[PDB]
């Protein structure tokens, strides 16, 4: 199949004459078993049946199961016939250290140049100026820790010189909130990728059991810094408020206006490709 | 006076959707009908009635929302004529 | 509304609320016989200005006043309209209205969705929650002068009667009850005929003597 | 589920989908008249796996389908004591559902105060809120082959019906409907037996030869 | 004669979207403008060129496409009201 | 009684009784669907001689034969009347009836004035009678065949159906039993058009094949 | 509070048999459901709506009516155990369980 | 372990009510109190006891028979209330408490 379903509404799914039935309250849709590819649920009041799920082991469609924090928990398994997917963790379990520290550095290139720039769109000049000569400074191994660097001249640019991301507040709290959506979406798109999320590109640091999705959410980490600089005065209620609202808002892709999911999807389709084919092209994300 | 009201928005998100959904009951419920999609139209009594309506409507309309309002007289409201649905090569089969 | 019978000279014309006292008890139970059995006899002759004489079916007769069913499928029918009306008549009610039934068809759309079952509705409306509430009007602990003032407020509800008479209920309520329920008759512009054997003291009234002459009486 | 006449020699079992054809013009009407007369007539009987009689009550007899209405009286009272029954099973929803009907029920009772005629009412339950909104399953079926479908799934809903039966039902659909009929019903487990004058060519049936000797085909 | 033209038509469908740009095209190409979203309108030179505009729109309706056609005045055309989706001063009065 | 539809080339007629055999299995389920829902669909089209478009409450629609419900209101009143009718016709019959009759109400009334209450009554006639009798159709016992044939009998009864169709009715009876149903259609003079996938054979009929040709067939 | 409703009244007249219909009508109506005979239980959201159903309660109790009840945990409801002359199976500590057949 | 205990059975026939009383006699030699008709409770040492109280009164329960078996606590049982249409004192907010003479 090409399309892949997925279910952000409450809604039952039935089997029908080789034809899936989906009933949501506002409207019932009908759709080809060809014609689904990957299917996911993203909420947990969604309803399916066994038959359903018969029907989608004899078509091989992956079926991804997601909990209330919309993370992805589990995944049906069949005993034959399996997806490709599984066929294609071997690749990953192949990643080369040199293709890893090359997406890694475009990565952490990537984050720190939008830095850069939101702090030039804040008319910052020093400040962004620094960040960029980090950005032109960075280098592989990361022996001079200029992310690290960056990082505090970014913070204490946006907040303040008193703010810090140890500190306990109502900023650093949205801060993780908005890394949690983000970490939410980018690992749901590795869990579509059907690679494990459990091997990082970051090779020092393997605590972290979403160290792939949250080395692939790094780029657009700073989209959040702005609405908490913006709404850092609100509550941390109307701080979630305000990021709940990312999802409804589009943003710029390099190619067109887009939807934050498609760029998404997009650019972690293009790092499992290019991390598959050992570095065809690396997909560079800009504020 | 007869009102033709033209009703469109990006139907994409769910809470786009959402709106459509409740802005046509609302037009449903304030007398309009429905000759198509996004295609509706109202008998309004006099001036007064068609402006409180262009208020009401202005003040319901959802977001990204876009109405067009076209006065019409009533016999020209009848005469609205709605029709539903030059080639080298007609084909009658599969189109290939 | 001008009723006529043999006995009288003219034509009587029945305006708002009308007290007719027949002093004999003859021409009195004949006279209600007649309007009992209307509908054959020939001899009391009731007609509006356009002279056209009215059917049964338009008259309202009642004798027994707690005896009588004011609810009914039409007035109950009627007044639900009227209440629909009533809520109608203010934007902001409505509003409040539509908001609560649109969050409860949620509630209940989202339980069929929960269902294995393919479900359909189409809408809870104003007329089907009144109709769900059971309004209706309560007879059962009424005093008689509220019977008879319900009988008066459902008359307007009534369309296919075009007189209500009423017959020797004039000796249950008080003067001051009588003066309240002709005050009501003159705002509510229906047409009542009162029917007793004795004069009442204190209200406009046509009195009929043994003699058969038929006399106004201020008193 | 088993089925057993005078003119078998052992009792058949029909387990999932089932065709049974009837070669015979006179055993297929005269069994049809069993059918329908089941209640009346002891010549046609129906075993289950304990071996135990069923009442007609229980058999569901289905000729014409576009002509069997899926909205009954019996059907709507069990999906209204269904909805009433999940409603009563989360104690919060069921809270709130009462609190606006308290409030709606006061917005009312004001207005019938402001009148001037006296009001007398009762209260506003769910059932009257689920009667009053038109619950009931989809009526919209485009073709024979959809309404049938429907007519499995609120069989398969309903638990009294322990075996569904259609008489010459498979003349209407094609052969790949009567393939996705049959593995529809293998997939919902219910208990579906048919009966066809005639043999359909591509499916598994038990022919019942005019010698009155049944054999399986296919 | 003005004439307002509403074109509708589910989208869902590849072929039924081609079917809508090509429509669409089709209703530019004659001269139509279009306002808004399914909102259209063209002005006609007499009541010969509206028929001959009336059968050629019935043509080329695609499949399952729906128009509503509308005469209007221009006074009426000028008293067009579109709103896409609260003053703290009313003035009741001269305007000043 | 002309019918017509999409795939026929031209409108065919169907006098006394018709045997049409459609042998592929998507015209026949798309016309019995446009049977059902004859009303709503413009597609098959079922005009008189007047060509006036018969309205789908006088099209008169069986699938389930045993299923029909042949007792009603409207065709047991009209068979009471019927009944009358016969028994009018004779005159001798007519007469002991009215003995007996007689008798039973000069033995009831004497009862009545044994009473202590003064008792009046009318009479007792012989729709009454039939009526106390509770004369009706039994199909409780009936064979598919007779069932069918009771329906031909009680179509003359149903005014407002103006043509009888049958859908796949003809798979139950046999070759001989068909040959008894339109000999007596003939005699009926009904309107009836049976509707059958597969061709049944020795009896005049006219067959759609899968090309969406349509031929008359003897056998 | 899980709300445990026995319910036991002489049933020999037709007004007790009329009355005992109302009455588990009426249990029926406010959210109560029936175990079994005489058996009934209902989810009360706190303590207060408790009160209300305990006033309701003896309000709407028939002549000759007696209603014992008791007040129970999730965990104590989760243990009750129906044996009808066949115990439930959910005070069975048995390791396999089939809903099915037992074969 | 509070086990309460309710008892129900079609008592028309005399065999069964010859074995309503003899299981009723049952449950009294086996430590078991009436509070009311159908009803009774027994104080159980721990969860063995119960076991084998359970399989006893499977064992014993009359053919038609029908027990249901609840667990709880005492401050559960001091909970219970038991309304006669007069109820049990326990459930009552009173704050003088005559047990004499009511005056
Ligand atoms: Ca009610
Ligand atoms: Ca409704
Ligand atoms: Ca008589
Ligand atoms: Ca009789």
């Amino acid at each position: 199949g090409w399309r892949t379903v997925v279910v952000n509404i409450h809604s039952k799914l039935s089997y029908k004459n080789n034809h899936l039935i989906f009933r949501n309250s506002y409207k019932t849709e009908m759709i080809h078993l060809s014609e689904i590819d990957i299917l996911l649920l993203e909420t947990t009041d969604i309803v399916l049946t066994t038959m359903l799920v018969k029907r989608l082991v004899d078509e091989n469609i992956l079926v991804i199961f997601c909990d209330d924090k919309r993370l992805p928990t589990a995944f049906l398994t069949p005993y034959y016939a399996r997806h490709d997917s599984s066929l294609q963790i071997a690749r990953q379990i192949a990643w080369k250290e040199n293709v890893k520290c090359e997406v890694w550095t475009a990565i952490i290139a990537q984050k720190i140049l939008n830095q850069s720039y939101y702090l030039g769109e804040c008319s910052f000049f020093e400040k962004s100026q620094s960040i960029m000569e980090l950005y032109h400074g960075l280098e592989r191994f990361d022996p001079s820790n200029r992310e690290g660097h960056s990082a505090r001249i970014y913070f204490n640019t946006l907040f303040g010189n008193d703010f810090t991301r140890e500190s306990d507040n109502d900023i650093n709290a949205a801060l993780d909130y908005g890394y949690t959506l983000l970490l939410s979406m980018f690992a749901r798109e590795v869990v579509v990728c059907g690679c494990m999320t459990q091997i990082g590109l970051k090779h020092a640091n393997q605590f972290n059991q979403f160290n792939l999705a949250s080395d692939i959410m790094e780029p657009f980490r700073p989209i959040i810094d702005r609405i908490v600089y913006q709404n850092r005065h609100n509550n941390f209620v109307k701080i979630k408020k305000e990021l709940f609202s990312i999802f409804s808002e589009t943003y710029l892709y390099n190619g067109k206006e887009m939807y934050l999911s498609n760029i998404v999807s997009d650019y972690t389709k293009k790092v499992i490709k290019a991390l598959n084919q050992l570095g065809e092209e690396i997909p560079e994300f800009r504020i | 006076m007869r009102m033709i009201l033209m009703f469109d928005m990006p139907t994409d998100t769910a809470e786009e959707r959402k709106a459509y959904r409740k802005f046509r009951k609302f037009l449903l419920s304030e007398g309009f009908i429905m000759h198509q999609f996004s295609v509706y139209s109202k008998l309004l009594l006099n001036h007064t009635a068609n402006t409180a309506m262009v208020g009401r409507l202005k003040a319901n309309n959802p977001k990204k929302g876009n109405i067009t309002i076209l006065t019409v007289t009533e016999k020209q409201f009848a005469r609205m004529i709605y029709l539903y649905g030059e080639e080298r090569l007609v084909f009658l089969g599969d189109n290939y | 509304m001008k009723i006529n019978f043999s006995l009288l000279d003219e034509p009587m014309e029945v305006n708002l609320g009308t007290v007719l006292v027949i002093e004999d008890v003859s021409v009195f139970a004949q006279l209600v016989k007649e309007f009992y059995q209307y509908d054959e006899q020939s001899n009391l002759t009731i007609f509006d200005s356009k002279i056209r004489s009215i059917r049964s079916s338009e008259l309202l007769l009642i004798t027994d006043i707690l005896g009588y069913d004011i609810n009914t499928s039409q007035v109950l029918k009627l007044l639900h309209t009227d209440i629909v009306s009533q809520l109608n008549d203010k934007p902001e009610v409505r509003s409040e209205i539509d908001s609560l039934v649109s969050l409860i068809t949620d509630i209940i759309m989202a339980e069929c969705i929960e269902n294995e079952l393919d479900i359909e509705y189409d809408e809870i409306t104003l007329l089907e929650l009144i109709k769900a509430l059971g309004v209706r009007i309560e007879t059962k602990s009424c005093t008689v002068f509220e019977k008879i003032f319900e009988i008066l407020q459902i008359f307007k509800y009534l369309v296919k009667k075009r007189i209500l008479v009423f017959v020797n209920s004039l000796s249950y309520f008080s003067k001051d009850e009588i003066y309240q329920i002709l005050e009501y008759t003159k705002l509510s512009q229906a047409d009542v005929l009162f029917l007793e054997p004795r004069q009442i003291e204190g209200i406009q009234q046509f009195i009929l003597d043994k003699d058969y002459i038929l006399m106004p009486y201020n008193n």
